[PDB]
């Protein structure tokens, strides 16, 4: 009998689905989200959601009227998608840049050297840099 | 050529209701009609159908008629309401392969290239799937007739669809052997499966009925597969079957041992989670 | 008007293959079918005229329709060639008339025979008493050439209008390639 | 008069025609007619549904073609069996159900022929198994609304059983149309021939399932299951601590060993026992 | 003809808007995710032929 | 494991009422629902 | 003719039954495996070949007796092994 009710509840996650973003929960299985409409709400949630899939800053799904949690989402951003890598390389060689021996090697140390050789920074523990600024005259 | 067919519950009932609506004839009428649908990615599909007016006399049972005007107007209405939907073949109600069902296909093959027929069941009982589809093949061959043509059965199954499953599971409401765990396969194929092998053992016994008494043609094209079965009966128990068999059983039971080894400890932890819910509730509440 | 439906059974047999009557047999009996279906059409707008044959392959060349453009289109380069099989002509003439839009119609069939028949008279008296059990009046009009003083047909029409049938006729073929309009001017005048 | 106990018997097939025709052209309000026998003053048993093709682009219930339903009407009269026109439908697609102002006018065109024509809405999105969202309605007279007189004169405890949906109750629900409690008609003739035919395997349980990779997969769970058992060697260790309601809220960011653990024991169990038994029936059945 | 041209507006006044949107990405074959020129982001489907 | 099941289920107690939602807040839901339905 | 128990003949037996010498029976059976009428492996050092598949021939109403009998008690092994499944697997699902 119970398994008739079990899959029965998921009709609300039909298709007219609006998007919020998870913020926190008061307790177990009742929470607070931040809508893409700009306002925030105290909402309820579907029980079958693995709650441990929540909170990087979770893209969640809201019912359009009853305004409660529906579904957890894979991430999305509508900026430069990801630099599509085929027709996206600005075909500039390192040899195209002449006369930047210090700074090109130095930024190589700062960016992709901890990317690959991470466990030297980890093992010696020299705190690889979080972000990097570069400036100067234009051109 | 044609891999298999896709049959829907909508066409499945959409024959049976017509057998009901001509069920008032009492005496004899086969439900023959026009089978509609597509075939894509070398997969046959059956989506819509209707039935044609048909009569038949037992004397001179080589005479059939399809009102092809009724075939044109209603299928024009069907292409009109649905340009996606088209013809896919035909069907007859198929108790036992009636005899006009050699040319019904040759009568209306001018519409569909692989003008497929479908035998259905009117009184549903078997230990399998009572849905049949043939296909037309012809032969200028071997020894039966210089004009020879016999249907060959393509494998047949009931195609499901997300649209129709709401109506299917809605209109079941009776019983459904879900909770697919350690015993779904046991009953859908290990209980039902060996009895599946029962009838397949029985059908070669039904062919064995001609040792000296049955029909007059003897074998020709039966016995290569028959010799192939007993030729290809599997290997006997003398080598590593029992060895490597004991090896791999002897490895699978390790994993079983670990799983049972965890499960008890889990439920024990759960009982400790109950005794905290007992001992510090009896003094607190009373 | 009166309820019937005309189902003409053309003769596409291999003995219907000369230019004996005027133009051709094909245009002669074809335009015979055209003027009698204009007769049945203008006498009653409900009647539909389709053509079946009694050949080796009794094809529904045209579906039973009140339109005649399919009849005129298919009867051009129709190739009326084949082995005649009249023993299935009775059932292929009858079961279509049970396939029709109304069994309330008068079951009326014209039949064209212009070939030597190899039926059994026992078989067509079984089918003839079958048509006694089915209450069907068929007026057979003979074309072409045939076994003269048409053999097995007088007994078939006689065993068709028997048991108070008494309304059917057998227009026999004259063995002269005349103009065939006056050959069929009597069935268009009286039954 | 009526007793608001109107008990519509429909079908087993008409539901399927409504879902298919309501589903294939779903974002437009598709429509059509209802073709069944009109039984007595209270009930109606409509056995068949045939759909009408649309007119043009536009979500509408635009017009009927009485040419089309005329030839369609006599089509089955001269092929199948005669039936009777009774009602009609449309499709509020992902709405639920009500009578719109457009729906009520073409309704009002259909009650003029027979006073007991039927307004039918299907909603083929919000329907899963036990949900169908049908609720056939019919107009109530706005004359009696001006009378202030309560219609339909309830003599049976059969009407006020279901409670009305609020999206219908926004609409003319209690002022312009009423609901009807319905059911369906099914038989054993249909039940077995769909139950024994939907999910049936063939010889699959009598197979081996990738005999070099069944055991390889049997490692491919155990390997991460060990470290998940290290989380299980982790999470118990913060008990006799802060109250487990805090251990209920607090564990919605990071994974538990507890549920994830008992998952894989079930998985590795059922994965192994089926291959183990299926591997051994063939040793006797085959030689 | 004057009644026919005014019969063109007897039904021609019935087209509805088709709010100008933009495709963000596509979740599954029928699950889509968009955002119009208005505000928030929605989850949406299409027609089966388009 | 079976005994860790059979010894386990004595705890299950003091499960007094599975209250669905409410009564008076249901009357307020049909009340404000009646306001939006007339609206 | 040899059953599926052994079906392992030797080159001396080909040199007896076909009276063809030791140094030509291997060239005979390499040609036989190239044509594909028989399918079996060739050992050289134990002078035996492991023939597995034979080309199917035709047969009279007498071989169907032996195939019928090897079928008949093969039915009841399915009945017998299935009987434990129905009996022991009875309470798992009624
Ligand atoms: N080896 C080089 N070193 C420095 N500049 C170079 C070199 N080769 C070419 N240039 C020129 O210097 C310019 C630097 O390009 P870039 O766009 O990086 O300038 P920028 O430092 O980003 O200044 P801006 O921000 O104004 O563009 C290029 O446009 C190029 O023409
Ligand atoms: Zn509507």
């Amino acid at each position: 009998e119970f398994l008739h009710a079990q899959e029965e509840v998921k009709r609300i996650q039909s298709i007219p689905l609006v998007i919020g973003q998870f913020l926190e929960a008061v307790d177990q299985n009742t929470a607070i989200v931040g809508s893409t409409t700009g306002s925030n709400y105290y909402v309820r949630i579907l029980s079958t959601i693995d709650r441990e899939l929540l909170k990087p800053n979770a893209s969640v799904a809201l019912h359009k009227h009853s305004n409660a949690l529906v579904d957890v989402l894979p991430p999305e951003a509508d900026s430069s998608i990801m630099m599509l890598t085929s027709d996206q390389k600005p075909d500039v060689m390192y040899a195209d840049i002449g006369g930047m021996d210090i700074q090109k090697q130095e930024v190589r140390e700062a960016v992709e050297l901890p990317l690959t050789h991470f466990e030297l920074y980890k093992q010696i523990g020299i705190d690889p840099p979080r972000g990097v600024l570069m400036y100067g005259p234009p051109g | 050529a044609v891999q298999k067919v896709v049959v829907h519950p909508l066409v499945l009932l959409s024959v049976v209701d017509h057998f009901n609506r001509i069920g008032k004839v009492g005496n004899q009428k086969r439900v023959v009609g026009v089978l509609l649908g597509s075939w894509q990615k070398k997969v046959l599909d059956v989506s819509n159908s209707f039935a044609v007016p048909f009569d038949e006399d037992d004397k001179d049972d080589s005479v059939w008629f399809l009102d092809h005007d009724y075939l044109e107007n209603m299928y024009g209405m069907f292409k009109k309401v649905n340009a996606r939907e088209r013809i896919v073949g035909w069907y007859h109600t198929g108790p036992k392969l009636h005899k006009n069902d050699i040319a019904i296909n040759e009568l209306m093959k001018r519409y569909c290239p692989n003008s497929v027929l479908v035998i259905i069941d009117v009184k549903p009982k078997d230990l399998g799937l009572p849905t049949e589809a043939y296909i037309s093949v012809e032969e200028v061959h071997d020894d039966g007739t210089p004009t020879s043509k016999t249907f060959e059965h393509v494998t047949s199954e009931i195609g499901a669809e997300e649209a129709e499953e709401v109506g299917v599971e809605h209109l079941l409401r009776d019983i459904k052997d879900t909770t697919v765990g350690t015993l779904s396969q046991r009953i859908t194929n290990q209980v039902h499966g060996l009895k599946g092998l029962n009838s397949k053992l029985l059908d070669i016994r039904s062919y064995l009925e001609k040792v000296a008494t049955g029909k007059l043609p003897i074998n020709h094209q039966i016995i290569y597969q028959l010799q192939d079965v007993f030729n290809l009966l599997p290997d006997v128990s003398l080598q590593e079957f029992v060895k490597a068999f004991y090896l791999k059983t002897n490895d699978q039971m390790v994993v079983v041992y670990l799983a049972s080894l965890i499960r008890s400890v889990v439920a024990l932890h759960n009982l400790i989670n109950n005794k905290i819910a007992n001992r510090d509730a009896e003094k607190k509440e009373g | 008007m009166v309820l019937e439906s005309t189902m003409v059974c053309v003769d596409n047999s291999e003995y219907m293959r000369n230019g004996d009557f005027l133009p051709t047999r094909l245009q002669a009996q074809q335009d015979a079918v055209n003027i009698v279906c204009h007769s049945k059409t203008r006498s009653n707008p409900e009647n539909n005229v389709g053509l079946i044959t009694l050949a080796n392959d009794c094809e529904v060349l045209t579906t039973l329709t009140p339109d005649t453009g399919r009849i005129l289109s298919k009867l051009h380069t129709v190739q009326p060639k084949g082995k005649i099989t009249f023993c299935t002509g009775i059932r292929v003439a009858h079961l279509a008339l049970k396939h029709r839009q109304g069994k309330n119609h008068k079951m009326r069939i014209i039949a064209f025979v212009g070939s030597p028949v190899e039926d059994n008279e026992k078989d067509l008296v079984k089918l003839a008493k079958r048509l006694k059990k089915e209450k069907v009046n068929v007026d057979i009009i003979n074309f072409g050439e045939e076994e003269v003083n048409t053999e097995k047909l007088t007994a078939f029409v006689n065993t068709l209008n028997g048991k108070d049938g008494t309304g059917s006729h057998l227009v026999t073929v004259p063995p002269g390639p005349s103009l065939a309009d006056a050959l069929i001017s009597s069935p268009i005048l009286a039954g | 008069a009526v007793d608001t106990a109107e008990q519509v018997y429909i079908s087993s097939l008409a539901l399927l025609k409504m879902l298919k025709h309501g589903r294939a052209g779903v974002p437009m309000e598709v429509m059509g007619l209802m073709l069944g026998e009109f039984v007595d003053d209270y009930t109606v048993r409509v056995i068949d549904v045939f759909a009408m093709p649309q007119s043009g682009t536009g979500v509408s219930v635009e017009a009927v073609d009485p040419v089309f339903q005329a030839k369609m009407l006599d089509m089955l009269k001269q092929t199948g069996r005669p039936e009777m026109v009774v009602g009609w439908y449309h499709s509020h697609p992902g709405f639920g159900c009500w009578l719109s102002g457009v729906d009520i006018n073409t309704q009002q065109s259909f009650e003029a022929l027979s006073e007991r024509a039927v307004a039918v809405v299907v909603d083929p999105i919000q329907s899963v198994k036990g949900k169908v969202v049908i609720d056939a309605f019919r107009l109530i007279n706005a004359n009696m609304m001006v009378l202030g007189h309560e219609p339909r004169q309830t003599t049976s405890n059969l009407g006020h059983l279901n409670k009305p949906s609020i999206q219908a109750l926004i609409h003319g629900l209690n002022r312009h149309y009423y609901s009807i409690t319905i059911n369906y008609r099914k038989n054993e003739l249909e039940q077995k021939m769909l139950l024994n035919l939907h999910k049936k395997s063939w010889m699959e349980g009598l197979t081996l399932q990738d005999y070099s990779e069944h055991c390889k997969h049997n490692e491919s769970v155990v390997k991460e299951m060990l470290e998940l058992a290290k989380n299980y060697n982790k999470a118990v260790e913060e008990e006799d601590k802060m109250t487990p309601e805090q251990l209920a809220i607090k564990n919605v960011g990071k994974q538990d060993p507890k549920r994830h653990l008992e998952e894989h024991v079930d998985v590795l169990m059922t994965s192994n026992i089926v291959q183990c038994l299926a591997a051994m029936l063939d040793t006797v059945v085959f030689k | 003809k004057q009644y026919e041209k005014s019969e063109n507006d007897l039904k021609a006044l019935q087209s509805v808007g088709q709010i100008v949107g933009e495709v963000l990405k596509q979740l599954t074959e029928e699950k889509f995710i968009v955002k119009a020129t208005n505000g928030p982001r929605y989850v949406v489907g299409c027609r089966r032929q388009l | 494991h079976n005994m860790s099941v059979k010894a386990m289920r004595f705890p299950p107690k003091s499960y007094n009422k599975d209250l669905e939602s409410a009564e008076e807040r249901r009357e307020r839901e049909q009340q404000d629902l009646e306001f939006a339905k007339e609206m | 003719t040899r059953p599926a128990n052994h079906r392992q003949l030797t080159f001396e037996e080909i040199a007896k039954s076909a009276k063809i010498t030791v140094n030509e029976v291997e060239l005979l059976v390499m040609k036989a495996l190239s044509v594909g009428l028989v399918k079996g492996s060739i050992d050289e050092v134990d002078k035996r070949v492991h023939m597995t598949w034979v080309q199917p021939r035709v047969l009279d109403l007498q071989q169907i007796k032996g195939m019928k009998d090897r079928l008949e008690f093969w039915c009841t092994d399915v009945k017998s092994m299935e009987m434990l499944v129905e009996h022991q697997a009875h309470d798992i699902l009624t």
